[PDB]
């Protein structure tokens, strides 16, 4: 009996195919979420500004309460 | 005043032992091991470079003019080191009148290390190699303090210890969302060799890896905060750190991931259309007090 290398192929491993696709970013809906968070980014650090104020007020207050300083 | 010693011994050590992250974290980037012989992790490597250029390794000057070549890298260690004066992080050593207008002052400064070096070399071969290296470096500076007085204009003055103070409940990065991605690249500019690349010459890496945990640090402050507690010191310590070391990661990753741009591309994606965005975008933050108040 003779005993060679034998042929195998089974799934042909797939001849040329595409992995590259596009994934989680659509286009239009990426824009919606990053402009949202400019929008969202402004109206939450001008409110605490704003409460800075009331702070900045107060702080000066003490200069004219102090006058024997 | 004994805390300036416990904040450059630290610090040199620091830079020392980034030759571990920046060829094992860059390691498994790229899938390969890498300190593993040398210590139990490589521990032992950082310490052993020290041992390895300082004391045995000899020079050898291409002409050494009096002064300069051994003056150079005082320059480059110098400047690299006073860099962490300034800084605010849970208490700063000697704060200063204003903080930010330091912190650029020291980095624009610190071009004239790689500008001695290119006039300790007598050849024409290597300066005008050299040039081309400050050029990176002076371009990028430009943007740099336009896109630090956005964030300045939005709260706070230039002082680094109320910029702490005023990140309470948000981070800065949600405000400024295109401002965010500047730093990630304008900071690389700077000797990192991520986007363009050009005994004393041992110093020079003691130098340019430290600026790199530096603006590490600069963009924690700028655009990261979550907590400040007074009260407590222990919460903001361990909290800053981890912060700061996810951002050397992202240092890290471009140099491995990304090829060079070309020094001639280099001045298309900056000049040609990075300073009419940061411009853009400077004089949109110029009306955001003014629209709505928000004044230090």
């Amino acid at each position: 009996x003779x005993x060679x290398x034998x042929x195998x192929x089974x799934x042909x491993x797939x001849x040329x195919x595409x992995x590259x696709x596009x994934x989680x970013x659509x286009g239009y809906s990426m824009f919606a979420v990053g402009i949202g968070a400019l929008l969202f980014g402004y109206w939450s650090m001008m409110k605490w500004n704003r409460e800075r104020r009331r702070l900045q007020i107060e702080d000066f207050e003490a200069r004219i309460a102090l006058m024997p300083l | 005043m004994i805390n300036i010693l416990m904040l450059i011994i630290p610090i040199l050590l620091a830079v020392a032992f980034l030759t571990l992250v920046e060829r094992k974290v860059l390691g498994y980037m790229q899938l390969r091991k890498g300190p593993n012989v040398v210590g139990p992790y490589g521990l032992l490597q950082p310490i052993a470079d020290a041992i390895k250029l300082f004391i045995k390794e000899p020079l050898r000057p291409a002409t050494s003019s009096a002064s300069m070549f051994i003056l150079a890298p005082i320059m480059a260690l110098g400047l690299a080191l006073t860099m962490w004066i300034p800084l605010p992080m849970p208490y700063p050593l000697i704060n200063m009148n204003l903080g930010v207008l330091f912190m650029l002052a020291m980095s624009s400064l610190a071009v004239y290390s790689i500008l001695w070096s290119g006039w300790a070399s007598n050849s024409k071969y290597a300066l005008i190699g050299a040039l081309r290296a400050v050029a990176q470096t002076i371009s990028y500076e430009v943007t740099l303090a336009i896109i630090l007085l956005s964030v300045l204009l939005m709260s706070g003055s230039f002082t680094l210890s109320t910029l702490i103070t005023t990140q309470e409940q948000m981070w800065l990065i949600l405000p400024a969302w295109p401002l965010a991605m500047m730093w990630f690249i304008s900071t690389l500019a700077e000797t990192n060799r991520a986007p363009f690349d050009l005994g004393p010459f041992a110093l020079f890496f003691m130098a340019e890896y430290a600026n790199i945990i530096m603006m590490n640090i600069f963009t924690a402050i700028l655009f990261l905060g979550t907590s400040h507690n007074p009260h407590m010191p222990e919460l903001y310590t361990i909290n800053f750190t981890i912060k700061s070391l996810l951002l050397t990661m992202s240092f890290l990753w471009i140099r491995a991931s990304y090829p060079r741009f070309r020094y001639d591309q280099l001045m298309h994606l900056l000049w040609k259309n990075f300073l009419p965005l940061t411009l853009a975008l400077c004089m949109w933050h110029v009306s955001l007090p003014i629209l709505t108040s928000g004044i230090p």
